[PDB]
RNA sequence: ACUAACCCCUAUACCUUCUGCAUAAUGAAUUAACUAGAAAUAACUUUGCAAGGAGAGCCAAAGCUAAGACCCCCGAAACC
């Protein structure tokens, strides 16, 4: 006899119909069109443009790290509070 | 066997077939969307980070709503969100 | 795994030596290990059963053997009892020796 | 894989032999018969 | 005419020496002695591990199977939850239910609960290492064959029968070529409607099917093929990431 | 002991031993003396002495904290400036 | 030379080797008990009657109604913060040394954790609550090169004895987010995100990171000159002008405490299908990148 | 046991041995297959034995016959007109020696 | 009586069918080919039972916790049983502590 | 054993429960079919590789991966 064909990963970006309900929701969101763009390049068709956070974003990313990311004059201050304290 | 779907998607799919299928698509949107209600019969968190005491570090908190009975009659009423707990 | 850089100097701080080339003429040959090193271990078994073992081993084994125990001889006082395995090609003796076995297979040319 | 005895008649019949020359039912039924041939072994 | 030389292209170690195989050719029937080619004497010709083999075929014979027998048990047979007469007085023996495993029509107390799984995998050097145990004992059987290419001069499948019985091949001969989308017109034609001849991809060969079909021939590309690809077993680091995965120099 | 839990099947770890034992990477076990905190106004200062050392565990109490305990923490840790590093590993042991 | 010729030559004139002649190698399959016959069938090693027969014996450490043992032992904090400590793998200059000989580290390039990883020499499990790597002062007496390494933590023989070849050893600190990226680039690239900038150090780990005679990445550079005479004065060995050696500018090439890589600003993204870095040009996104 | 067990007086063949010993063993018959694990004992048996064998006891004769067969086995006739049939299922061939003697000396 | 008084009919066997000439064949997809493909991927089963083994136990949760929004409300209420009994009896029962 | 069925001589049914049962302690009229030891934490044995093992994670001061091999059946009065 001859053998089948050899199963090979079947080459091309999966986009999955969005609209039908089996497909799992980790596949729909921006988080997978990244994968597929790092994994396949441009010719996945993912726009460069939206890998970066829009500006929507960004306004809470950076009032995060200020509420809970102090910058390096601030822990030095507090650190030589401190260390007056215990002298 | 095994069934196609889900049977939490059971109800879904009746609405995409027979006389549902044929609703104004406005009304069909507004009864799909399931957003969380304003809390009355218990105080959101406000943050989505707190600092355990015990050991000083930061984990993530969540807001967990307390389930409300709605008695029939409260159908004829205002009551304002409130309910039997 | 990269293949080692020459040294002008022999051998090197960390103590390698790269084999002798040509190698010895000897009815058995042992090759390094896919890093480089002799192949030479300690077995530990029962937590009191301590054992050498020496791998990658092709040829005549028992020449090696004969070798072997004529070695560690007079080091040890009396002959040393070993285990000879021909289809996996490893030499088994009772006891710690791995180190004085990896400067003995150094010098021969392994 | 569903397994079942097939050969249980020799089985039996391998000492039914030795109590064929008995008295009464211990000569044909195994359950009395495999007690009294332990006995004359 | 002109001889085919196959050399090793792989660095041989020096207290090795490399194995000669005669090459043949199917374009006629007494085609045989095209050439000579150098094998790795690391893959044609390493030790006679045949406790390798056994527990390779084992591996792969039982590493794809799923048993899908299941009995039911005594919580599953239908009825059964009413105790049929009480404890004392009736004289009988006391039971609590008409569906236990003593009952005729009961449950099984251990039985298959299918479907269950026997999946496992080998270490991926001792898989490897069971190919090349597999090619040595092919080579000192005298049951393998290199070739050059497979490209036959008719598609007839009797003519190539014919063939391996002058030859003295073997009652069947497992076929070994590069690509599947490189296969002869005539290869595939003519063993499409043979039984004992197989003919499977290099990426298909495996020691199942070597182990069944006494004979095997392989393509000089082949060859290569698989002497590169299990040559860089032994001489590699371990894996930080799955190899699927972009490296510095794989693939090669 | 939970040999097989009902989310993920497999074996648990008993918090009881975590909170009370300490497991050197040798395989000893290092724990505290009963009764090293009560009642110290009615005891001698050299039973107060040895009442307040760090103790290990023989054969069978070993053996019993190890099945009670997952390989999580039989694992070798490496902490900065960790009190008990030079305990972890045993010198000059004969059989 | 004669076994494997033996051996091969043995076979051929032993049978073919087919499936009906295979059979495991000795001792590697012991045989499975069952419960039947004379010997294991009458009571199946279970004893008499009682709660071990019956299969019914109470819970492990359970001794029938006294105190447990491990219940009667009072609470120490043996163990507590366990999952909040740090942990560093230890780096030892033999180590070193003989990845450096057998050319898995490349001398003449600067090494960090990156390097590290890539030739094998450490495992890094950030999982695992690891920080890092930190080099042990073993070995010190017979390490001899001139490399530029960059690791976490350090001693200060380990120090003296990268220095006193000429070489430069500094201290960084890589956040458990960026660590993993650090010591595995490929699966983080993989997934389509632009590269982060690492955080600061903890307010505890700040006094080490900013101090010079523990060679941090944050501290003074004009205290590190008073710092190595200190060194080389103790140990009593000459301390090297390297500002003369050809590799001085290898030597000083370090990393921007922002920055994760060298040459590739926080930010970027890495695009391996078609070998190209994209770079935002967005103004907001500039100032958070590098601020 | 003896009460179950048919028994009888020793003797001897027509006084085998008062005047001149003739050998009882007088007809073996012998079945081996080709292909088979069974019947490798039997095979090798007869490819450096069953000549020295055959020269050993003249007055024997000895028939091989090879046939496909699960089972190999051995066929002995005496003079009084006993047959006895031996299996030879998987045994070496030092033992299959001592069994064919063994049936050899047998009255 | 228990025993057939008649040979069972022949049973004939193709030991050279498709299946059986090419049992194994790309079982070394992953060695030989630049390891793009596992041969795990090649199990043909059950969802829950696809490059994976455990217990019984194991098997239950595993059904359960990925298809057993699928499953039949009687097969389900036989299945929570089943895991029931399952933990009892392992967690509860033995020769061994 | 015997020439010989019996006659001669010798011999206190089976299982289970108890220190101890021919025991007058339980179970069994007989035949056929069905009916009861499920798990790999550690340790042991045997391959592979080796200061590294493992087809992401995990472990490692000779270890790591893989395989083999140990954990029964029926029966209540009850509760919701
Ligand atoms: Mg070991
Ligand atoms: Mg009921
Ligand atoms: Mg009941
Ligand atoms: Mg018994």
């Amino acid at each position: 006899y001859r053998a089948r064909p050899p199963p090979r990963r079947r080459p091309g970006p999966r986009w999955p119909d969005p609209e039908d309900l089996l497909t799992p929701r980790w596949q729909l969101g921006p988080r997978y069109a990244a994968k597929q763009f790092a994994r396949y390049g441009a010719a996945s068709g993912v726009v460069p443009g939206s890998l970066w956070p829009s500006p929507e974003q960004l306004r809470e990313l950076e009032a995060e790290e200020r509420e809970w990311y102090p910058s390096l004059a601030t822990m030095q201050e507090s650190l030589r509070v401190k260390q007056l304290a215990e002298e | 066997p095994l069934h196609k779907y889900p049977v939490w998607l059971w109800k879904r799919l009746q609405l995409r077939e027979g006389i549902c299928s044929r609703l104004p698509g406005h009304y069909l949107r507004s009864l799909e969307e399931e957003r969380t209600p304003t809390p009355v019969h218990y105080r959101p968190h406000g943050a989505k980070f707190k600092i355990n005491p015990k050991n000083g570090q930061r984990e993530r908190v969540e807001d967990v709503p307390i389930p409300i009975y709605f008695p029939p009659e409260s159908q004829r009423g205002l009551w304002g969100g409130e309910g039997w707990i | 795994i990269p293949d080692p850089p020459k040294h002008e100097h022999y051998p090197t701080p960390s103590g390698w030596q790269p084999p002798r080339d040509p190698p010895p003429n000897l009815p058995y040959f042992v090759r390094r290990s896919r890093m480089h090193n002799i192949p030479v271990y300690k077995d530990i078994t029962h937590g009191n059963r301590q054992m050498t073992v020496i791998r990658k081993v092709e040829g005549d084994i028992w020449a090696l053997q004969k070798d072997v125990e004529d070695f560690l001889s007079p080091l040890l006082g009396k002959t040393p009892v070993t285990q000879v395995n021909e289809v996996t090609g490893t030499l088994r003796i009772k006891g710690y020796f791995d180190q004085e076995l990896k400067a003995w297979l150094l010098e021969k040319g392994f | 894989l569903r397994n079942r005895v097939t050969d249980r008649y020799f089985r039996i019949q391998e000492v039914l032999k030795h109590a064929r020359h008995f008295r009464g039912r211990k000569n044909r039924c195994y359950r009395l018969a495999v007690r009294t041939v332990i006995r004359a072994f | 005419p002109e001889p085919v030389l196959r050399k090793v292209e792989l660095p041989v170690p020096t207290h090795r020496r490399p194995v000669q195989a005669w090459v043949e050719s199917l374009r006629g029937f007494e085609q045989e002695r095209v050439g000579l080619a150098d094998l790795h004497p690391d893959v044609f010709a390493t030790a006679p591990r045949l406790d390798i083999l056994h527990q390779v075929a084992m591996w792969q014979k039982n590493f794809k199977r799923i048993s899908y027998a299941k009995t039911k048990t005594r919580a599953e047979v239908r009825g059964g939850g009413r105790k049929p007469w009480p404890q004392k007085g009736t004289g009988r023996a006391r039971h609590g239910s008409i569906r236990s495993p003593l009952w005729r029509g009961g449950g099984v107390a251990h039985g298959p609960r299918g479907p269950t799984s026997y999946y496992y995998m080998l270490p991926m050097k001792v898989r490897a290492l069971g190919l090349k145990v597999a090619l040595t004992v092919k080579l000192a059987q005298d049951d393998l064959h290199i070739m050059d290419s497979l490209e036959l001069p008719t598609g007839d499948p009797q003519y190539l029968t014919e063939l391996a019985h002058y030859r003295r091949w073997g009652d069947s001969v497992l076929l070994v070529d590069l690509t599947h989308e490189e296969m002869p017109q005539s290869i595939v034609e003519a063993t499409s409607r043979l039984k004992t001849f197989n003919l499977i991809p290099a990426v298909g060969l495996n020691v199942h099917s070597m182990l069944k079909h006494q004979t095997l021939v392989l393509t000089l590309p082949t060859v290569a093929f698989l002497e590169d690809k299990l040559l860089w077993q032994d001489s590699r680091y371990r894996p930080l990431y799955p190899f699927s995965l972009p490296y510095s120099d794989f693939p090669r | 002991l939970t040999y097989f839990s009902a989310r993920k099947g497999k074996r648990k770890t008993v918090k009881a031993v975590i909170d009370r034992f300490l497991r050197l990477h040798c395989g000893l076990w290092v724990r505290r003396k009963a009764g090293y905190k009560k009642k110290l106004w009615k005891k001698t200062p050299a039973r107060k002495k040895r009442l307040r050392e760090f103790v290990f565990c023989n054969k069978t109490q070993s053996k019993l904290l190890d099945k009670m305990t997952t390989s999580f923490w039989k694992r070798r840790n490496w902490y900065v400036d960790d009190p008990y590093q030079k305990y972890h590993d045993r010198t000059n042991l004969k059989v | 030379q004669g076994g494997g010729a033996r051996a091969l030559d043995l076979l051929r004139g032993l049978p073919r080797v087919s499936l009906a002649n295979l059979k495991p190698n000795p001792g590697s399959k012991k045989p499975e008990r069952r419960p039947r016959g004379r010997r294991r069938g009458r009571k199946c090693g279970r004893g008499h009657k009682g709660e071990r027969q019956r299969g019914t014996r109470p819970r492990l450490g359970f001794e029938g109604g006294q105190t447990p043992f491990y219940i009667r032992i009072p609470k120490y904090g043996f163990n507590e913060g366990h999952s909040f400590r740090r942990q560093y793998k230890p780096l030892s200059l033999n180590r070193l040394q003989y990845l450096i000989d057998l050319g898995r580290v490349d001398p003449s390039q600067p090494i960090d954790l990156t390097q590290l990883v890539n030739g094998r020499g450490v495992t890094i499990q950030p999982l695992k609550r690891d920080y890092g790597v930190q080099l042990v002062e073993e070995g010190a007496d017979t390490f001899t090169a001139k490399v530029n390494i960059e690791v976490q933590l350090a001693s200060e023989l380990a120090i003296a004895a990268i220095e006193k070849n000429g070489g430069v050893v500094t201290t960084a600190f890589y956040d458990p987010r960026s660590l993993d990226i650090v010591c595995k680039p490929v699966p983080f690239f993989l997934r389509g995100q632009p590269i982060p900038k690492r955080m600061l150090p903890p307010e505890e780990l700040v006094p080490y990171y900013t101090d010079a005679k523990n060679r941090g990445y944050l501290a003074d550079p004009a205290k590190f000159p008073e710092a190595r005479l200190e060194l080389a004065r103790k140990y009593g060995y000459i301390l090297p002008d390297i500002t003369k050696d050809e590799l001085f500018k290898m030597l000083c090439t370090r990393k921007d405490p922002r920055q994760i890589f060298f040459g590739l600003a926080p930010g970027w993204v890495v695009n391996m299908a078609d070998k190209k870095i994209l770079k935002p040009t967005d103004e907001n996104l500039l100032k958070y990148y590098t601020s | 046991t003896a009460r179950g067990t048919p028994s009888r007086f020793l003797a001897s063949v027509l006084h085998n041995g008062l005047g001149r010993y003739v050998q009882q063993l007088q007809r073996l018959s012998f079945s081996v297959s080709r292909d088979g694990a069974s019947s490798r004992g039997a095979r090798e048996f007869v490819e450096r034995e069953v000549i020295d064998f055959a020269r050993r006891n003249p007055g024997v004769v000895i028939y091989v016959n090879s046939r496909p067969c699960c089972v190999p086995r051995v066929v002995a006739e005496y003079l009084n007109g006993a047959v006895r049939e031996e299996s030879i299922h998987c045994k070496s061939v030092e033992e299959i020696s001592t069994l064919v003697q063994k049936l050899a000396d047998q009255s | 009586i228990g025993i057939r008084l008649t040979l069972p009919p022949p049973k004939v066997v193709d030991r050279w069918n498709e299946k059986r000439a090419m049992f194994g064949v790309y079982d070394n997809i992953g060695i030989l080919g630049n390891f793009e493909k596992h041969p795990k991927e090649l199990i043909r089963g059950p969802i829950w039972l696809r490059g994976w083994k455990g217990n019984e136990l194991q098997r239950c949760i595993r059904k359960r916790k990925m298809v057993g929004s699928r499953m039949f409300a009687d097969d389900l209420h036989n299945l929570n049983k089943r895991i029931r009994y399952l933990y009892k009896h392992f967690n509860r029962h033995g020769k061994f502590r």
